[PDB]
């Protein structure tokens, strides 16, 4: 125990030196996100099959999409992605507290998105459309609520990463953790853009 | 068809084939060298065996040094 | 300096990486696997009571048998507390050597007993059984340090 | 001038040195061993389900099974053997040797691959746990078509546990794919370029991509089904495209599933031929392209399992089904080329490896017969198809996996499996296998749809069914020599004190102690070609391996 | 030799079945030739043992034969392309969709048995002024003015405005040869005529397969809404007599108990049968009246008992 | 290095000389460490 | 990472071609136009490969040739500090057990068990993630 057998300041360090070699955690998370894309591909396939089999009026008469509320939440999610990228820029630097601020406001705006989605859900539910009530309602709820579960998981990842930043000194490993969390958040917002264009605009 | 015949067939053909294949294969000389007979001369290279029984100070080789054989006994015999 | 006749190469570090043709083996010991296991079990836990490393040397030990026994005991990892029983059937000779630390623990009194146990079984015609019996008797004789 | 080695290596080990590793093990080598042991346990459990089917199907009457009990058997047998023995054991072999074969010390995320194994184990258990419920396991087929899986049909709990058991097990497979693909991309030896890593590592790499492409779709489909069952979500309502939606969703996963089950063991077979043929894998650059083409084509030829539905663009999938057979043909010819003009020694790894060629070909030849819709019409959903994918699966993931087990048992245990017992096990398996399934081509060619619990005595093909049952029980006893061999060879059996118990090894995994040191290596050789270990062990061949190479 | 080489393919009874059998024979010949040559290669390279005369000299160690790889990756493409062309030309006669069927059979397959409707009959020689009923196709539009809520919802229905419990896709006919669990249904068809089958499933997917037709189709619940071409035609049935037919997709527990028959009788026999069924009679009675065994002679409605060891 | 090596004197009292050994159970001297195999068999 | 990126680029090209041809030949020559299931699945597996290959290409252009990716590279060239690889850990089995609890809660429709399993999954993932960052107890 003279100084240390492993001459490392942090008991936890990057999986490989990222300056010369690929960031292993980034590679892994990117691959996993590429898989979640196929998960949402299955959901999209369900929705599009239901749309094709619909008899002209794709959203049934009882259902009426509240675009007035679905546009603010989409803009909030885009803003969440932008502020998350700012947090990543802080993470690349040693700005522990800048990262924490950016990710905290990211988490707050993602939570606002989740709450707005829930508000639209209850509004639609009381206005007839429900999962057992219609094929449209069911595919829409399946897709949008699986995305909502992904957003909730992203929020959990954000708060968990913030807790981790609170307990150990900022290091390249922890910056990489923030980077991969941001990759997940960006993937979530991209799939939300796809879902928004498919549901509300393409209809 | 012949419930008893079918049951006996499914229960016995595997057993008969297993016995035949075991006789063919398990009865073959293995790759293990045959036991050394005392009458024959010792052709194998010198064999030294050790217990690995105790803990040898530190695991690393360096630092063991060579204190010495320090022989502290003896014996002899001729079978 | 020369590596094994075929397929063995010295690596970047000291260790030599060897190979064997698929059909054959590596140890090539001329004893049954089961009584090899029995002798290993003896050396391993029938000697734990002795707390002195018990070693067996079946190879030949020529010229002055006692002296060659000494300088092959030198090869035991810790000869200080070690008991090497060497049998050369090329000479029908048995030699037991002891370390300095393993002395006065009944080892000296057990030497004739171990040698006799080895000799009886050897004249009966069982090298491995005799080695096992000698190890058992000697280990029973020795007391922990 | 002599070493002090134990008379025999340690048989088992001290009390309590393993149980805590299993719980906490982050070593891929041990995790791979856990995969292999657990996967084989599900093979025996899943295989036993077929013996009950075999015994019942030996006679026209329903001797001891019921209609639904038999229905649960092929659902869980097909499920267990594929998803709990065949798919989890590719990552069992990958974890076993893939880090060794690229020079890496560990996998990219070694706590993640530990999670993948436990997700596999516990996910598998809850799926098989449908049996303990009074209703039974999932009665619907392994394919689990849409309306039959709705809450209306098959309402029991066992069907639901099956759905979630695959979702849990599926996640472990997805995560395992992330490790193997990230390990290959990131963790590699300082000299091992992507075009010099062995064929098996390449095969696992492309298989991992297929896993990532396929399994998430299944999880999406399974949740959609689970949503439909528990919430009436009309996702697979037949009035929608539900019946063809599920088949499109499932088979889009399904057909890649039968190829992630195949490609890894093509690599294992490709690893075994060069070492025992004493010559390079014939056409290395061609095999990697063939493997890449198969994975690319497998995604877009999914629907050739839906020819009978009469709801798919029939010509399109048939063409690509004929197009995906050509790459597999190239791979098959290359393996023979590797065996060509080579000093073949048919040890138990080759014996199984050659058996794979014989069984796979006949199953493969029947595969193209199924690729023709006009032929697929009459022969679809019959025992001819049951005979097809068993000659192909059993050939590809029983003969090859056993070859991998026999080939790599010393490299993970330090002990050699008995050759005589291995030869007995092979011929029992080979003679047993061809007996059980060869007649099933004729069985299904004449009218006998699969998934039939009983048939009339007046219906013909009663003699074939008993012949099939005889073969399966020959297969049933064939696993006794193997289990005995492993049981008495793990703790006993000729130890290997050298690298390459099979001389002329390649792939850099034969450049380390047969029980590899933790972190896989104490010595990484200068990697120059596709055969680093061979180059190291036989330096004189280094020049020859370059000179004779081009001639072909 | 053809029967043995067909690997247990029944000799077809329709022009389509005969053509499919010929394609199968050709494809099996090609597959056996390929298998024979490849197995010969394997058993001939198995002659390359490690000869003891092999001194310390390793094999040729070549690998990497580009011209050979090109040849053996060109020829399989040729073989599979020829097979694909033959497959396409045979497929063309899989459903010719002749707009003038000689007899249309509405095959509706419910959970664990069959029903055949005889939707329409129109003989080319001129006969059978017969037609399907379709008064009973009643929809289940859940278009109530208001639901649980007080107003606004005016729910129409989940799917295309209707309810999954619709059954409108099913078609019904005057002459229904429903198959009971204890009476195997026997769809009787005239020999030598073009027989169309309009396929539907009442509850779940399953598969109509007459093994001697050398053709099967999957009766799905709502094929039109699932983009499935359920309806398929058979140009002719030469041989008369009783031909077994089976269910070839998962139906549920009693999936193996859905066997039926397609008894092909002469056109005059079909005249008599249809007349006697228009007259109040059952399928067995009509068969007996036309002097043909009433019960399925190729299969029995085997025991409803769960099995042999059940105590009755 | 923010840890201090521990040392303990545990009051001992069978003399663990006929039974289990530290090689088999590393902490034999620290507590009840071996049940007679006869107990498990019966 | 040139070859690593090129693998996914080739896969993306093939899957894009497959998706396009499937969409066209299903919009025309199919019973009901575009299938909308195979089409979407092919499009989004093209997206899978496109994302992975684009990231790999970005990395390849951002990175100088590594010893791993460099032909004729000596072992000493890559010799150095490899990064942190997690040693023994018992959190993965707890994560698997928690997810299994949530899964059985979903199968047997038990919302209480689903909630318990999700809480356990959160706890176990927190433990795994914090395993190598939890500081010493401050007393
Ligand atoms: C039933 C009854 C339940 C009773 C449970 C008690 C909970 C509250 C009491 C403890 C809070 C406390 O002392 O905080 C002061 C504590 C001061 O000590 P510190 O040195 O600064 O850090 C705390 C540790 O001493 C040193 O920790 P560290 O600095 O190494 O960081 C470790 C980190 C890691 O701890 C974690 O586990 C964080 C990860 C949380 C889970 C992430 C997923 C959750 C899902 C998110 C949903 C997304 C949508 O913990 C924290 O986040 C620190 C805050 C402490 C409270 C933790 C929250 C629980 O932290 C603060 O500075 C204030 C935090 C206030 C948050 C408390 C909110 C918890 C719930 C309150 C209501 C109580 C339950 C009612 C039901
Ligand atoms: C726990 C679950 C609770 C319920 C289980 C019932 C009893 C629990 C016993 C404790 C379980 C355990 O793992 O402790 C090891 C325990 C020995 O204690 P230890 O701490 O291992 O002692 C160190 C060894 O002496 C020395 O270490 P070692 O590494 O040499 O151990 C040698 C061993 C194992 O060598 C290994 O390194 C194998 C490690 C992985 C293999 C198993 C992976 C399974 C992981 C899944 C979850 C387990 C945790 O290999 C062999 O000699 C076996 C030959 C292979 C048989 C043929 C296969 C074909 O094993 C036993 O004596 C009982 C057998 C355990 C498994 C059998 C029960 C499972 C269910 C029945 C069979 C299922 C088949 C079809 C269904
Ligand atoms: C659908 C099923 C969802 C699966 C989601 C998990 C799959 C992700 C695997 C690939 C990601 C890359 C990776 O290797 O993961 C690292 C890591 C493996 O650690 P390792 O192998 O020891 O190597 C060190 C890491 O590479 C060192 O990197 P790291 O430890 O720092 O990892 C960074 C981020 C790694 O990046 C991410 O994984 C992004 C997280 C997105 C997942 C959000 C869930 C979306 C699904 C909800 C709808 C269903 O770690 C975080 O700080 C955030 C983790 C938040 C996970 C929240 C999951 C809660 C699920 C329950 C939601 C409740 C709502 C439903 C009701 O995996 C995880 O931490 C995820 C735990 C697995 C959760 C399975 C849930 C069952
Ligand atoms: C049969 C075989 C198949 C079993 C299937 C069941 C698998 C799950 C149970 C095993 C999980 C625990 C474990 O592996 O033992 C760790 C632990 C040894 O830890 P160590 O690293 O060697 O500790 C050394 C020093 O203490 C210092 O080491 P340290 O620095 O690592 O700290 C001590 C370690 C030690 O912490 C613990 O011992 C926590 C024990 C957690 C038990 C979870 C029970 C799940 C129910 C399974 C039913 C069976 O660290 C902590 O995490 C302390 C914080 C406590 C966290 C409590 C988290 C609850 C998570 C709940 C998630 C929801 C899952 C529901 C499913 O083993 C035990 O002492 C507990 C005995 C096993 C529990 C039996 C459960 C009945
Ligand atoms: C490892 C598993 C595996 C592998 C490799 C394959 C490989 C192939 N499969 Fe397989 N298949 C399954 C597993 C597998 N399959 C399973 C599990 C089912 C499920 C049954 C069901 O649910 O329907 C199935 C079902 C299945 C069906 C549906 C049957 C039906 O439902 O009616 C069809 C075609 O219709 C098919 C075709 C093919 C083809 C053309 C190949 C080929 O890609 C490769 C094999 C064929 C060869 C010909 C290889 C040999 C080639 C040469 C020697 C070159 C020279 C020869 C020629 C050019 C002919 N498969
Ligand atoms: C990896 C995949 C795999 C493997 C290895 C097998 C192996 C076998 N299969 Fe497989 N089979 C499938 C995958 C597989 N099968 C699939 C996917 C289907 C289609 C399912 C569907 O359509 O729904 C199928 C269908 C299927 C059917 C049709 C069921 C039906 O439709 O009615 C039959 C009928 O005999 C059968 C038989 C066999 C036999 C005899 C073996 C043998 O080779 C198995 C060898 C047997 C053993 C190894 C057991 C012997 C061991 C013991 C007795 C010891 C037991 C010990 C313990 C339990 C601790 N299989
Ligand atoms: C797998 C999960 C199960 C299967 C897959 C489910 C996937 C769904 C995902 C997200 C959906 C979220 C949005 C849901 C809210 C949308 C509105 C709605 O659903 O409509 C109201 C209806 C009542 O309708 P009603 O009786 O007719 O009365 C109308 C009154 N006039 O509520 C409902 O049933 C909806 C309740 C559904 C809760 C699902 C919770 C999933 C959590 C699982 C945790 C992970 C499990 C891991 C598994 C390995
Ligand atoms: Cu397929
Ligand atoms: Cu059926
Ligand atoms: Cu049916």
């Amino acid at each position: 125990m003279t100084s240390a057998v492993g001459t490392s300041g942090t008991a936890i360090t990057s999986r490989v030196h990222s300056l010369n070699r690929p960031n292993m955690v980034s590679v892994g998370t990117i691959v996993w996100l590429s898989s979640e894309l196929m998960f949402f591909a299955g959901l999209f396939a369900m929705y599009f099959t239901a749309r094709a089999q619909a008899g002209g009026a794709w959203p049934p008469e009882p259902t009426e999409l509240n675009l007035a509320l679905a546009v603010p939440v989409t803009l909030v999610l885009i803003a969440s992605s932008f502020t998350c990228q700012m947090g990543v820029f802080a993470a690349e630097r040693g700005d522990v507290f800048g990262l924490r601020r950016w990710y905290v406001i990211t988490f707050l705006m993602g939570l606002f998105f989740v709450l707005g989605q829930g508000y639209e859900y209850i509004h639609l539910v009381e206005h007839g459309t429900t999962i057992p009530g219609s094929a449209y309602g069911s595919v829409f709820y399946l897709a949008t609520g699986f995305h909502g579960l992904h957003v909730i998981g992203g929020l959990v990842a954000f708060v968990l990463l913030l807790a981790r930043t609170k307990m150990s000194k900022f290091t390249p490993a922890q910056a990489t953790a923030a980077i991969v969390v941001s990759y997940y958040w960006h993937f979530v917002d991209i799939v939300w853009i796809a879902l928004f264009a498919t549901i509300y605009f393409v209809r | 068809m012949s419930t008893a015949l079918t049951h006996g067939l499914i229960g016995g053909v595997p057993l008969v084939l297993f016995a035949v294949l075991a006789l063919i294969f398990l009865t073959r000389k293995g790759p293990h060298p045959d036991t050394y007979k005392m009458s024959d001369p010792w052709t194998h290279a010198p064999i030294l065996w050790a217990a690995e029984e105790p803990r040898e100070h530190g695991h690393g080789g360096h630092g063991h040094d060579s204190h010495g054989v320090v022989i502290g006994g003896g014996a002899s015999g001729k079978w | 300096e020369l590596d094994l006749p075929y397929g063995s190469a010295l690596t970047s570090s000291g260790r030599i990486s060897a190979v064997t043709e698929p059909g054959e083996l590596s140890v090539h010991y001329p004893f049954p696997t089961m009584d090899l296991v029995v002798l290993d079990d003896a050396l391993k836990y029938g000697s734990r009571a002795a707390k002195a490393r018990f070693a067996v040397y079946i190879g030949p030990l020529g010229a002055d048998t006692a002296a060659t026994a000494r300088e092959i005991l030198a090869n035991v990892p810790t000869p200080e507390n070690a008991v090497l029983l060497a049998v050369s059937p090329d000479q029908r000779a048995i030699e037991v050597v002891y370390g300095a630390d393993v002395k006065g623990r009944g080892i000296e009194s057990a030497a004739p007993l171990g040698v006799s146990a080895a000799a009886a079984s050897f004249k009966e015609g069982n090298l491995i059984d005799g080695l096992i019996s000698a190890v058992r008797v000697m280990s029973a004789g020795v007391s922990p340090a | 001038e002599l070493e002090a080695r134990r008379p025999f290596p340690e048989r088992m080990g001290p009390k309590g040195n393993l149980i805590y590793k299993l719980i906490t093990t982050t070593d891929h080598k041990l995790i791979g061993i856990m995969y292999c042991v657990v996967c084989f346990a599900f093979f025996l459990v899943g295989g036993l389900m077929a013996l009950f089917m075999r015994t019942e199907l030996a006679m026209p009457g329903l001797q001891f099974l019921s209609n639904e009990q038999f229905n649960q058997l092929f659902t869980m047998h097909g499920t267990v053997m594929l998803l709990f023995y065949a798919t989890p054991i590719v990552f069992g072999f990958a974890n076993l040797v893939l880090p060794l074969q690229i020079g890496a010390p560990d996998v990219a995320f070694p706590r993640l691959n530990a999670l993948s194994f436990w997700l596999f184990l516990f996910g598998a258990l809850i799926a098989i746990a449908g049996f303990i419920t009074p209703g039974g396991a999932a009665d619907f087929g392994w394919t689990a078509y849409s309306p039959l899986t709705d809450a209306i049909h098959s309402p029991g709990a066992g069907g639901d546990l099956w759905i979630m058991g695959l979702a849990v097990g599926g996640l472990g497979t997805i995560l395992g794919g992330v490790n193997m693909i990230t390990t290959v991309v990131c963790m590699r030896a300082p000299g091992m370029t992507m075009f010099r890593m062995p064929i098996f590592t390449w095969n696992i790499l492309v298989t991992s991509i297929l896993v990532l492409i396929a399994f998430p779709i299944l999880t999406a489909a399974l949740f959609g089904l689970a949503a439909d069952r528990h919430l009436g979500a009309h996702i697979y309502d037949p009035a929608n495209g539900g019946v063809l939606l599920w088949q499109h969703l499932f088979w889009f996963f399904g057909h890649p599933e039968v190829y992630i089950i195949a490609l890894p063991f093509f690599g294992i077979v490709s690893e075994i031929f060069p070492v025992f043929s004493r010559k390079p894998i014939f056409g290395y650059t061609t095999l990697i392209y063939a493997t890449l083409a198969i994975a690319a084509l497998s995604v877009a030829v999914w629907a050739h399992h839906m020819y009978a539905t009469g709801a798919v663009l029939l010509p399109f999938f048939s063409f690509m089904t004929f197009l995906i057979a050509v790459p597999t043909g190239i791979k098959f010819f290359n393996w023979i080329g590797t065996m060509w003009k080579g000093q073949l020694t048919f040890e138990t790894p080759m014996l199984f490896s050659v058996g794979f060629l014989i069984t796979f070909l006949l199953g493969g030849l029947s595969g193209v017969l199924l690729a023709s819709p006009p032929l697929d019409f009459h022969v679809t959903d019959s025992y001819f198809v049951i005979a097809h994918f068993h000659y192909v699966l059993f050939g590809t993931i029983v003969f090859a996996t056993y070859a991998g087990i026999y080939f790599w048992f010393p490299k993970m245990t330090g002990r050699l499996l008995d050759e005589r017992l291995g030869k007995l096990h092979f011929w029992l398996t080979f003679i047993g296998f061809h007996t059980t399934f060869l007649v099933q081509h004729w069985l299904g060619d004449e009218g006998m749809p699969r998934r039939y619990a009983d048939y009339l005595p007046t219906d013909g093909f009663t003699t074939l069914n008993v012949i099939s049952t005889v073969g399966a029980f020959i297969l049933g006893v064939s696993m006794l020599p193997f289990v005995w061999n492993v049981f008495k060879s793990w703790r006993y059996g000729e130890p290997v004190t050298v690298d390459d118990p099979w001389g002329y090894g390649n792939s850099l995994e034969w450049a380390t102690s047969c029980p590899p040191p933790r972190h896989n290596f104490t010595e990484l050789p200068r990697i120059r070609s596709e055969r680093p270990a061979f180059e190291l062990h036989y330096p004189h061949m280094v020049e020859r391996m370059r000179a004779e190479a081009h001639v072909g | 030799w053809s029967d043995a080489l067909a690997l247990g393919w029944p000799t077809g009874i329709t022009p389509e079945a005969k053509l499919n059998r010929e394609l199968w024979i050709g494809s099996v010949i090609a597959s056996f030739a390929v298998g024979a040559i490849v197995w010969g290669l394997i058993f001939w390279t198995s002659a390359f043992h490690r000869k003891k005369a092999t001194d310390t000299e390793l094999p040729r160690q070549f690998g990497y034969n580009m011209p050979l790889e090109l040849t053996l990756t060109v020829i399989p493409f040729l073989i599979i392309s020829v097979l694909f062309y033959f497959t396409v030309v045979v497929q063309e006669r899989m459903m010719h969709k002749d707009p003038n069927p000689e007899v249309v059979i509405d095959v509706t397959a419910f959970q664990w048995n069959w029903k055949f409707g005889y939707q329409k009959i129109a003989f080319a020689d001129g006969s059978f002024d017969y037609d399907g009923a379709d008064p009973e196709r009643k929809e289940a539009m859940t278009s109530r003015p208001e639901g649980k809520d007080e107003h606004g919802i005016e729910k129409v229905g989940p799917i295309r405005g209707m309810t999954p419990e619709d059954r409108t896709y099913l078609n019904f006919d005057k002459i229904e040869t429903l198959g009971t669990s204890s009476e195997i249904p026997v769809l009787v068809l005239p020999a030598g005529k073009r027989i169309e089958f309009v396929l539907n499933s009442a509850d779940v997917i399953h598969g109509f397969w007459v093994p001697e037709f050398l053709f099967k189709r999957d009766v799905l619940p709502e094929p039109k809404a699932n983009n499935s071409d359920n309806v398929f035609q058979v140009s002719e049935i030469q041989q008369t007599g009783a031909f077994v037919g089976r269910c070839t997709e998962m139906c549920g527990t009693f999936h193996a108990m859905m066997n039926f028959e397609v008894r092909v009788v002469e056109p005059n026999d079909f005249k008599a049968y249809i007349d006697q069924r228009n007259a109040g009679k059952t399928n067995a009675e009509a068969l007996a009246a036309i002097n043909q065994p009433p019960l399925a002679i190729t299969t029995e409605p085997f025991e409803s008992r769960r099995g042999e060891l059940v105590p009755q | 290095m923010s840890s201090t090596q521990d040392r303990s004197q545990l009051d001992p009292e069978v003399e663990r000389h006929t039974g289990v050994d530290v090689e088999d159970v590393p902490s034999a001297e620290w507590g009840w460490s071996h049940m007679p195999i006869g107990v498990m068999h019966i | 990472m040139h070859i690593e990126a090129r693998l996914f680029e080739i896969l993306t090209a093939f899957f894009a071609l497959a998706a396009v041809v499937y969409a066209v030949l299903t919009a025309m020559f199919a019973t009901g136009g575009v299938e909308w299931a195979g089409t979407t699945a092919l499009v989004l597996t093209t997206g899978l490969t496109l994302i992975t290959g684009t990231f790999f290409r970005f990395v390849a252009r951002r990175l100088d040739t590594r010893p791993e990716d460099y032909e004729d590279a000596e072992i000493s060239d890559g010799a150095g500090e490899l990064g942190f690889f997690a040693p023994h850990s018992w959190w993965p089995i707890l994560i698997s057990l928690s997810f299994s609890t949530a899964a059985v809660g979903a199968a047997l429709w038990l919302p209480w068990l689903i909630a318990a399993g999700v809480a356990f999954v959160i706890t176990s993932v927190c433990g795994l993630v914090f395993e190598y960052y939890w500081g010493p107890e401050k007393h």
